[PDB]
This record gives C-alpha cells, structure tokens and sequence, in this order.
C-alpha cells in the first residue's frame, strides 16, 4: 500500500531500538545512499524520532 | 583549467588516523563492510583517491 | 611543440578608442602560462602582463587582461600614442614559443 | 532459536469458554504481531485471530466478528484465548503464529507469510 | 473476499518428475500477492515461499515460482520421494484466503 508521491504517509517511530543490520547486511538491493551518517556507526549514534 | 585539473589527488578513506610526517601513498581499493573485493572496485569498494 | 597563432593584423585606431588583443593558441595553453610585452621601435622588450591582470612596470590605467582556458584577451582603454609598441604574447606551459606579434601604428 | 510452546490437550463442553495459551520466545517480542489460525482434517486453515504486541488493534475475520476475544502479554510474551460460544464438534486444532503480513505497529500490508508456527493444542 | 480457483485435485505422479501447481486468481491480483506453504501428514504446515520466487525455508532445488501479472504457477523438479507435501497458495490483495489442497499418493 505504498501511497503515490502526490500524497504519502508519515511514519513516526516511538520509543524503541534502531537496528540497521537488516538494511545493510541483509538484502542489499541497491546503493546505501547515506546523506550524512556513518554506515558502520549508524546505531552507535542515535536521534529522537 | 576550463575542463578542470584531474592531476591533483587526496586520500579520502584510510584505516587509521595519520601519525604526523609520513606518507600513506598506496594503490589499493577501499574495503568497506563485508565484501572482500579482489580488485572488483564495485559496491562498498570505492577508490580512496 | 606548439606555435602561437595571432590574427590582430592591424590596430588601425586613433588614440581614445578601445584596443583589443587576442593570443589564441593551437590546441591548449593552460592558464598558468602567460606573458605580455611591449616592443617599442628601436628599444628592448619589457614585461607588462605576466598573468591574468597583474602589473609589471607601472601600468596606471591602460594595460588590462582577462580570459580563462582556451581564450585570453587584452584590453587597452584611453591609449596615449607615445608608445605605439608591438603587442607580444607568450605561453610557457607547452615548451616556449613567442607569438606572432602585432605592430601598433598611429593612423595619422 | 525461536521457541513456541503450548499447553496440552483439553476437552470443553458446549456453552463454556476454552482457554488456550501459546508462549513465545527466542525472537524480539516487539517487531511482530501474534496471529491465530484454526485447522481441521480435510480442509485448510482460516483467518480467525490477530492481535499486535505494541498496541491492541483488532483485525479479526468478519465471519466470526465479535466472536473471538483474546489477549497478548509481554510479561511472558504469551497469547491467551477465552474462546466463547463453544460447540461440541469444534475439536479442531488452534495454532499460534508470527504475523509477517500485518504491521504490528501501524498495520501495513507486509509482503510475506506466517514463517513460524506453534506446537499446537487440542480443544 | 476473493477465493483462489484451484484444481490440483490429485498429483498422482512418480517422485522426481515435473510437478505443476495452479493458483489462478478470480479476476485480478497483484504480482507480489503470493505465498506458498507445505504440510505433511502428522506434521504442522511449514512456509515455502513468502513472495514471488524468493526462498523462505531452504528450498534446495525443488520449489520454484513462475507467472506474470495475474496468473502464477508453482513448479517442482526432482521431487524428494518422502515429502509428498500438500501445497497451499495464499494471496495478499483481498484479506487472506488459503488453497483447497493438493493430495499426492504413494505412486508405487
Ligand atoms: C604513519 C604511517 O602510516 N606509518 C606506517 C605504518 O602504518 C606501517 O604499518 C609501517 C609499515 O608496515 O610503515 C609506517
Ligand atoms: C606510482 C606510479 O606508478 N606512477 C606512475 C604510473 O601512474 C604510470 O602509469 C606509469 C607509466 O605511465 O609511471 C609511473
Ligand atoms: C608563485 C607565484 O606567486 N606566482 C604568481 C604567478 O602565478 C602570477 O602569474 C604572477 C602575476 O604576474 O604573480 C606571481
């Protein structure tokens, strides 16, 4: 149910743990395309939402 | 140069911080992640220079 | 080697009119190679422009230069006819060869 | 690594409520909901139950809408049914499963299937 | 709801040969609306394919998927004699519906 680009849905992440191993090491479809973040240290540094 | 200067290089990725006053010149393809590149220079293997 | 090619054949202008000079090369001359000289009749050469727009021997308000890469131009405004010297250009990066030159006459 | 354990066989008289439990372990009990299916010999399965873990969103089947009520507990990560409106000939097996089709937080249309199943109980 | 039109009534064929399982939809389903499961006698169902053709639980050389658009098909090559598993196919667009069931006998 991926909405169209004219109107999408916002996904707000509550209090939980961010694990990005399933994104990088598991199913590496295409480029990581990190904007400003350490791909090895994605989880070692964390944000609010 | 109107076409730009491609004769000037700088190392971008390295294993460790440089100790003062020595060279780190080396012809090798950076190994990021868990992909043991044997000269592929593909995904997760970018030229440090 | 590369020999310079010049086609400002004659500067047939009176004092007060703008003067433009070109030093187009053969295939490429990099921007870190520029020299300009005035060859006065019966005298010795002297440097005026050694780069883009710098001064060597005074240059109060007349000798100006600009350009980038394949094109380089020299501009003179409000020319005083005492010198009427030959405009010579020189590149340095591709060996060394003086330009063809351009005599400056008075147009009485 | 994942362990889904369940109680033994039970027989419940009609008109009562059968309590069925399934303890889940071995997987993080926050990223997946708890689904519940029924099976009888000579037929496939159904879509009778689903309750998430982060929230209590209800997505039960319309065929038995309002007939199934159940709880999921994070203290032991156990799913409990107090199934009512019991019938004599509903001695069909009930299976707990991990929902990889319904979103356990928002309710997205997750591509995939119920990759895991419990050991089963008899009612 | 939308049910899947299934007619693998009885795949009574010798193990190790080509086996075809039909899961044609009713009118129209998305290509990424598929799920194939196996069940064995005296054993709980296990998942086989969670998507179009990706492997979910092992699938060394037997289970494969083909099709395009709406129609899709399951393919088995070199079927292991012991399994004789009853196959189920489930969609994703309209709620969640299972297959009727495919019975395979000994075929001595
Ligand atoms: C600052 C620096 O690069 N020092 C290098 C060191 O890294 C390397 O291990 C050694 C030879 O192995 O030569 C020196
Ligand atoms: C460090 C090094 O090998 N430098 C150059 C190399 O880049 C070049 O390819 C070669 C011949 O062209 O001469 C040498
Ligand atoms: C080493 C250095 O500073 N070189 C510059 C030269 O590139 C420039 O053309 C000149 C201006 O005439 O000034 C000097």
């Amino acid at each position: 149910r991926f909405a169209s680009v004219y109107a999408w849905n916002r996904k707000r992440i509550s209090n939980c743990v961010a694990d990005y191993s399933v994104l990088y090491n598991f199913a590496p479809f295409f480029a990581f395309k990190c904007y400003g973040v350490s791909p090895t240290k994605l989880n070692d540094l964390c944000f609010t939402n | 140069k109107v076409s730009g200067n491609y004769n000037y290089l700088y190392r971008l990725f390295r294993k460790s911080k440089l100790k003062p006053f020595e060279r780190d010149i080396s012809t090798e393809i950076y190994q990021a992640g868990n992909k043991p590149c044997n000269g592929v220079a593909g995904f997760n293997c970018y030229f440090p220079l | 080697e590369i020999v310079l090619t010049q086609s400002p054949g004659t500067l047939s202008l009176s004092p007060g009119e703008r003067a433009t000079l070109s030093c187009r090369a053969s295939q490429t001359v990099s921007s870190t190679s520029l020299a300009w000289y005035q060859q006065k009749p019966g005298q010795a050469p002297r440097l005026l422009i050694y780069g883009a727009s710098s001064r060597a021997t005074g240059i109060p308000d007349r000798f100006s230069g600009s350009g980038s890469g394949t094109d380089f131009t020299l501009t003179i405004s409000r020319l005083e006819p005492e010198d009427f010297a030959v405009y010579y250009c020189q590149q340095h990066d591709t060996s060394l060869t003086f330009g063809g030159g351009t005599k400056v006459e008075i147009k009485r | 690594q994942v362990q889904l354990v369940q109680s033994g066989a039970e027989v419940k008289k009609p008109g009562a409520s059968v309590k069925v439990s399934c303890k889940a372990s071995g997987y993080p009990f926050t990223s997946y909901g708890i689904s519940w299916v029924r099976q009888a010999p000579g037929q496939g399965l159904e879509w009778m139950g689903w309750i998430s873990t982060y929230n209590g969103n209800t997505n039960y089947a319309q065929k038995f809408q309002g007939r199934v009520t159940m709880t999921t507990d994070t203290s032991t990560t156990t799913g409990y049914m107090e199934l009512r409106r019991l019938r004599s000939d509903d001695t069909a097996v009930y299976y707990c499963a991990r929902d990889y089709t319904r979103g356990a937080w928002f309710g997205e249309s997750l591509i995939g299937g119920f990759d895991n199943w419990g050991q089963g109980t008899l009612v």
